[PDB]
RNA sequence: AAUUAGCUCUUGUGUU
């Protein structure tokens, strides 16, 4: 799936549910490959700003989703291949989290960074 | 090395870090080592 | 160098290619007279260069073809004419120097001394001269016994084909002293050694009798086979070619972890690294097999004592490289660096898909600045790794007195490391008769290592051997690939520049014919040397550069070919047309080099040593012009040098370069 | 678990190497020569080499072909300790700030106004300028009269001045700088800078 | 009261 690949290294955002590194331009024009069935990112810039934040560290090139341990460690064995930020600092809005909870989605934070 | 061990502590870059530090300290007092690269500045000239 | 070697080196460079790519072919070098500049092209004169600290150099232009080929068959062979590369310095009074063909009045109008020999470069306003280096002859099998090793004998053979970027490769075939006599080979680019039989199997000769025929030519005296028996018996678990290939690749610089990688690496090193002078073509195993057979045969002959070991001091075994080869050596590396730089730039500018302009790609200072630095500082090599290679090849010309300059323009340097306890290289070998002055040498720490030419010594400039090969083939000579190995014993081998090519049955007629052709200068030029060994049925022909030679008069039976007609026509010289070159053309004088000088027999003076007295020789071939020509420049100003003690002549040769005048 | 290896690469260009490898693998996945790499790791401060997760070093060498960034590490690779897996994956972390780039690097800047646009913020800073006299320096108090006398690019609004570099100064530079172009956490000034601004 | 490296050349010791 080449569509997950960002077109440049300028102003990247990552999900707080997928931590999927991707341009804001692709988050608006293309949208997330795994949040589109639940939050409908395609078609709103402000929703992209709220959902995804630029404060991410490190990149992992998840190549084979069913054949890698790092995906199991990052809880992304069941997510699509692509570029994944190691840890994203932030929290999704209470409304988004509640809507995910009602729809059967558990909000598990990707903020694995060591806080001093 | 100090700023790496302050936060990172990757424990593998540390090996090369201390290896290069040991090499520099050793050559600062003995430039003629058996079977080691010589220390040179940006001229190709071995050091004194 | 300028006329031929630069063109040959620029064309011999391999094509550079790289999502389409280009072609970028280089051809037809162009060069002009020296010129400086903002300003218009104006001829810079050597005196002005000497006074303004300029560099007397000329730009180099080459024709380029850029052909970008992509999908759909749309390629453009755009040809750029006279593209600038860099500036090459010109040694004064060369064919490309401004002071060429100018008369005494012409030079005096230019504030240039007509007595100035030329022969030096002007770098940054300083007069530099290249001391001619000496080194060992290449493409020749040399057998030396060393007592500091495990090897009783070692037939070293260096090899280089023709000014190739690959450094010269050395083959060591050596016999252990100690069963016993384990013959081994120390291949280049391979860390460890290997028995020779493994190599012969690797080249593709499983048949044992074939290997013996290549190595041994005589099958009735069982001594060579007795010595080769242990070596043959050692290699018994390898019979097929590919297992030998694996064996050879197991010791390479990068041993491939798989067997296929080892086989490919071994076949590469066999067909492209060892023995490049005989050829690194697609297939040359038939001739390489014969050459290794001859090498092992010579090693066996050394073991028997039937052929005494070669001598390292004999200038029949050494070559003297002048400014030409040294500059070509520098230019190979400089051109390779330029090619790498332009390739890197083009590759970096084709990733974005844009078209790169070669005018901006080529960095001019790669050629000019490196050559200038190497000539100025004398460090003969790369600027970044100068300490690795030699130093002092270039020295400031010594303008103290005229004899000093003349002596310094004709100087030979032996690269033997100083502070050495060895005394053999410093001694005065018998072969330096008429070649190197026997009295002029530094008295300092480098006595005997720096020398000077004799008065009439000449150094061969080098010529292609292809006409020699064509003439030799179209005569009764039989090529090497189509001979029965049973015919080698009763035959005479033929070598050209060391490459064993062909065979012959009657060598006397061949040698006489070669002598007549060289006398007439029809096909064989004068500098070519032909030597015949009688004991070993061998004939060697040398055309390469670096050989030292001198003219000698010719004796036919007991009388000289020079007669009163020649002296009369030559006395009226500089009037009608007649000169020394015509003297050579009539086949009266001849250039003899030190290797051929073994087989010749000289008469010092005609009247004294050719008349009828108590019979001593009665079979002279050559006569000396004048024996006082053995002396050099500085030593030939000493009056009555044959009445002094020799050290005093040496001291005078030293102090004549310090006299005020 | 596939093994992890270190592949040498040019320092600073680790971000786009992963993207190029993705493009290679996606383009080659339909061809008869697919990339057999299982993952690629380029951490935030790991520079000079990239971690590759694949079953064998043979797969790594076969798959990393054609990438110029890793040509140094194409022939030789080192083994990543297995016990170091988590070591790969951990990251550790009216105000006053300091600018990051330009000629004004690593000096105190007082946050005067905070723009709610979250692109640039207002900073008061001491000009490190030569007043258009040397260029065709120590932190010193701005001189409006000298910069009006020396001339050149100058726009005057009493205490306000727009000068070379489109620099906005009042009375003391007051200009907008990006939040990512400054460090907003970890200054902790002393009394001397306060006078300037157990 | 204004520097260090490196290279080269050269002088004296070549008495018997
Ligand atoms: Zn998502």
């Amino acid at each position: 799936a080449l569509e997950t690949v960002p077109k440049d290294l300028r102003h990247l955002r990552a999900c707080l549910l997928c931590s999927l590194v991707k341009t804001i331009d692709q988050f608006e024009y293309d949208g997330c490959d795994n949040c589109d069935a639940y939050l409908q990112m395609k078609g709103n810039r402000e929703m992209v700003y709220d959902c995804t934040s630029s404060s991410f560290d490190g990149i992992i090139a998840m190549m084979s989703p069913e054949d890698s341990w790092v995906s199991k460690w990052q809880r992304v064995s069941n997510f699509k291949p692509g570029v994944y930020a190691v840890s994203v600092t932030g929290r999704l809005p209470q409304g988004i989290v509640r809507e995910l909870k009602s729809r059967g989605v558990a909000y598990k934070s990707r903020d694995t960074a060591i806080k001093t | 090395l100090r700023r790496n061990e302050q936060n990172g502590a990757a424990a593998h870059v540390i090996a090369e870090d201390v290896k290069l530090l040991q090499f520099h300290v050793a050559t600062m007092v003995d430039n003629e080592l058996p079977g080691l690269p010589r220390a040179m500045q940006k001229s190709g000239r071995p050091l004194k | 160098f300028i006329q031929m070697s630069v063109q040959r080196i620029v064309e011999d460079a391999p094509p550079i290619d790289l999502p389409p790519r280009y072609l970028l072919k280089f051809e037809q070098i162009y060069l002009s007279k020296p010129t400086h500049w903002d300003g218009a092209p104006s001829p810079m004169m050597p005196n002005e260069a000497r006074l303004r600290n300029l560099t007397y150099s000329a730009p180099l232009y080459v024709d380029i073809t850029k052909t970008v080929i992509k999908e759909g068959e749309e390629q453009l062979q755009t040809q750029h004419q006279k593209t600038f590369i860099g500036k090459i310095p010109i040694m004064l009074r060369s064919t490309y120097c401004l002071l060429n063909g100018l008369t005494d009045r012409d030079l005096c109008e230019l504030n240039e001394c007509p007595l100035d020999p030329g022969g030096y470069f002007i770098i940054n306003g300083s007069e530099k001269v290249l001391i001619a280096q000496e080194k060992m002859a290449t493409n020749t099998v040399y057998v030396f016994a060393k007592k500091d090793s495990k090897y009783a004998y070692t037939g070293e053979c260096r090899s280089c084909l023709e000014n190739s970027s690959r450094p010269t490769s050395t083959i060591w075939v050596s016999m252990l002293a100690r069963i016993g006599q384990r013959i081994v080979a120390t291949l280049p680019y391979i860390k460890q050694e290997v028995p020779i039989i493994i190599v012969f199997r690797a080249l593709g000769f499983v048949s044992d009798r074939d290997i013996l025929e290549h190595i041994i030519y005589d099958f009735e005296d069982p001594e060579m086979m007795e010595m080769v028996k242990p070596s043959l018996d050692e290699a018994f678990v390898i019979q097929e070619q590919n297992v030998a290939l694996n064996f050879i690749g197991s010791r390479g610089a990068k041993p491939g972890v798989t067997k296929e990688k080892r086989i490919k690496y071994a076949k590469e090193v066999l067909q492209k690294e060892m023995l490049p002078h005989v050829g690194v073509s697609d297939f040359c195993e038939t001739k390489k097999a014969y050459f290794l057979g001859y090498m092992v045969h010579r090693l066996l002959l050394a073991a028997l004592g039937r052929r005494e070991l070669d001598d390292r001091d004999h200038y029949g075994n050494k070559r003297l490289d002048l400014a030409g080869p040294l500059l070509a050596f520098l230019f190979r590396g400089m051109f390779k660096n330029l090619l790498k730089e332009v390739r890197i730039y083009a590759q970096k500018f084709i990733d974005r898909g844009k078209d790169f302009n070669l005018e901006l790609a080529i960095k001019t200072r790669i050629i000019s600045d490196g050559l200038k630095y190497s000539l100025a500082t004398g460090n003969w090599g790369d600027q970044k790794k100068a300490h690795q290679a030699r130093a002092g090849v270039s020295q400031v010309l010594n303008r103290l007195t005229f004899a000093s300059t003349l002596s310094h323009l004709r100087r030979l340097n032996s690269p033997i490391g100083r502070d050495g306890k060895l005394a053999k290289p410093r001694q005065l070998h018998n072969t330096l008769w008429g070649m190197v002055c026997p009295a002029e040498t530094p008295e300092g720490h480098a006595v005997g290592l720096v020398k000077n030419l004799a008065l009439m010594a000449y150094i061969s400039v080098g010529s292609q051997p292809s006409p020699i090969l064509e003439f030799l083939e179209e005569w009764s000579m039989e090529n090497l690939e189509e001979i029965s190995p049973a015919a080698i014993a009763d035959a005479t081998k033929i070598f050209v520049n060391g490459c064993w090519v062909g065979i012959h049955k009657d060598p006397e007629q061949l040698m006489n014919t070669l002598r007549k052709l060289r006398r007439q200068m029809d096909i064989i030029v004068s500098e070519v040397s032909m030597i015949r060994d009688i004991r070993e049925r061998e004939i060697r022909i040398y055309t390469d550069a670096g050989r030292i030679c001198r003219p000698l008069l010719i004796v036919e039976k007991q009388k000289l070919l020079l007669k009163k007609r020649h002296i009369d026509q030559l006395k009226e010289r500089e009037y009608n047309n007649y000169s020394w070159q015509d003297l050579v053309a009539s086949g009266v004088v001849e250039y003899i080099d030190t290797l051929e000088e073994e087989t010749v027999m000289l008469a010092m003076t005609p009247d004294d040593l050719q008349e009828k007295e108590v019979a001593y020789c009665s079979t002279y071939t050559h006569c000396e012009i004048h024996p006082s020509m053995i002396l050099g420049v500085c030593a030939s100003i000493i009056p009555f040098p044959d009445h002094n003690q020799s050290p005093r002549n040496t001291y005078q040769s030293a102090m004549g370069k310090q006299a005020m005048g | 678990d596939p093994n992890l290896w270190t592949v040498k690469c040019k320092i600073g260009e680790e971000r786009a190497t992963a993207i190029s490898l993705m493009r290679k693998f996606i383009a080659y996945q339909f061809t008869d020569t697919p990339l057999q790499i299982k993952s690629v790791v380029a951490p935030e401060h790991v520079k000079g080499y990239i971690y590759v997760e694949a079953y064998k070093q043979t797969h790594v060498k076969q798959a990393i072909e054609g990438v110029g960034n890793l040509r140094l590490g194409y022939w030789n690779q080192q083994m990543v300790p297995i016990k170091e897996m988590t070591d790969v994956l951990k990251v550790v972390k009216k105000s006053w700030v300091r600018l990051k780039r330009g000629i004004y690097k690593d000096d105190i800047a007082q946050v005067d106004y905070v723009e709610p646009s979250q692109n640039t913020i207002s900073l008061k800073m001491i000009p490190r300028i030569d007043y258009d006299r040397i260029k065709a320096p120590p932190q010193r108090l701005f001189d409006a009269e000298k910069i009006r006398s020396l001339g050149g690019d100058v726009a005057s609004d009493g205490d306000f001045l727009i000068f070379e570099g489109n620099r906005y100064s009042r009375k003391f530079l007051f200009k907008s700088f990006a939040m990512s172009a400054v460090i907003t956490e970890g200054v902790k000034p002393t009394l001397s800078e306060l006078e300037k601004f157990r």
